[PDB]
């Protein structure tokens, strides 16, 4: 309702938002009829990269998995051919917020190989998973490691467990148990977490 | 004791089944009594040797890299795969397979078991660093080849007692079923 928009945007020729209203008009229009749904997402968009430029707000534009919008698609036309990441309105719409032409915010994203399309089991680094299109998109930009848990960590998160009792085999609390987990995980959160959920 | 066959060889002589059991008692009576060294020299002119099966296991040989790091390397096999160990003294538990991390080599949790078998049975997890370059195979194939030449270059840095154990625990033996025509 405090951000409102500045601009009419005519979703029919019955139907229209006049400039002024605030942005949830926007927002319903597209949950109520969803043949509207896409062109009100980048609606959105319009308005808080330009807003928070003015400085009405601070922005945070957090994408998780942000190697999909520059690579391929599994989606057909109804010829069978294929259809790439730059037609659908929705993945063009968000390219848009990941350039730096705005200020007032912050865009932080997370590579993720699971999900990903055409990519293989072991590929991470920031250039495998992004493209050539990805990276040049990106750049400038920070990245930032995610490692596996030291031990520290690891010995925090399975004292964690042990709190909530979620280690019921009699021999996890004791040491060798440890030592097992820590060698079948490697340290690894997703692994030791997997191997703790059936323990 | 002699066979009846190497008795009948020494004597140049054929005798029975009997002949050769009574000899046998005579002689078991003469250990019995306080025999003395010439006695003792007599009965041992009657008793051939045995050998075990313990011994033969070759302990590998320790190494040292270029940086003064000493290291035991191995050699397994399991149906086509192929693996090639290196175990070093001292380490942190890191094990490379083929240059990568043995839980990304290894995705499945049955693997990551065969490859702490080893350590573990003699409680020396996370104090060994292997390097371990794997070929041929399946994944199953590949997690028995590995563990069995790590199993061959640990060897090197455990005592007599635990390379025995390993032993019996059937660790350093090669599995000889592979498929059939
Ligand atoms: N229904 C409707 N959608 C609009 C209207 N204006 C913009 N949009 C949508 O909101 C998004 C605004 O992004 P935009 O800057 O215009 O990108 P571009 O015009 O395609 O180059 C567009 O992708 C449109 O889908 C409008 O007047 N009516």
């Amino acid at each position: 309702n405090q951000i409102k928009v500045q601009e009419k945007y005519v979703w029919n020729k019955r139907e229209s938002t006049e400039k002024g209203s605030p942005l949830g008009e926007v927002v319903e229009q597209g949950i109520t009829r969803v043949r509207n749904a896409t062109d009100a997402v980048g609606i959105v968009l319009k308005e808080l990269k330009r807003q928070s430029s003015l400085g009405m707000f601070h922005l945070l534009v957090a994408v998780d998995g942000i190697n999909a919008l520059w690579g391929r698609t599994t989606l057909k036309r109804e010829d069978k051919s294929p259809i790439a990441p730059e037609e659908l309105a929705l993945v063009h719409n968000l390219r848009k917020m990941m350039k730096n032409d705005w200020h007032g915010g912050a865009i932080v994203s997370a590579l993720s190989q699971t999900g990903s399309l055409f990519k293989p089991r072991k590929a991470y680094l920031p250039q495998e998973l992004l493209g050539k299109e990805g990276f040049d998109a990106l750049d400038p930009f920070i990245p930032i490691l995610v490692s596996n848990y030291n031990p520290k960590e690891f010995e925090s998160c399975i004292q964690y467990y042990l709190e909530n009792n979620w280690l019921q085999h009699e021999k996890a609390p004791t040491e060798e148990g440890k030592k097992e987990l820590l060698f079948l995980s490697n340290a690894n959160p997703s692994l030791l977490e997997r191997h703790c959920a059936y323990l | 004791w002699l066979i009846k066959e190497e008795l009948e060889e020494m004597l140049v002589e054929k005798l029975s089944d009997l002949d050769y059991m009574q000899f046998i008692r005579l002689l078991e009576k003469l250990l019995t009594s306080q025999c003395g060294a010439a006695e003792e020299e007599f009965v041992q002119r009657f008793r051939r040797s045995v050998t075990l099966e313990s011994k033969k296991q070759l302990i590998e040989p320790v190494q040292y890299d270029e940086q003064g790091m000493a290291f035991s390397k191995s050699e397994g096999k399991r149906k086509t795969a192929k693996a090639e160990a290196i175990v070093y003294k001292h380490g942190s538990g890191r094990i490379k397979v083929n240059g990568i991390d043995y839980q990304l080599y290894f995705p499945i949790t049955q693997d990551r078991e065969q490859l702490m078998f080893p350590f573990h049975f003699v409680d020396r997890l996370g104090k060994h660093d292997v390097t371990c370059t794997v070929s041929g195979g399946g994944r199953s194939a590949q997690a028995g080849a590995i563990r069995l030449a790590m199993a061959k270059a640990l060897c090197s840095f455990v005592t007599e007692d635990e390379v025995e154990w390993m032993r019996q625990a059937g660790l350093l033996t090669t599995d000889p079923r592979v498929r059939e025509r």
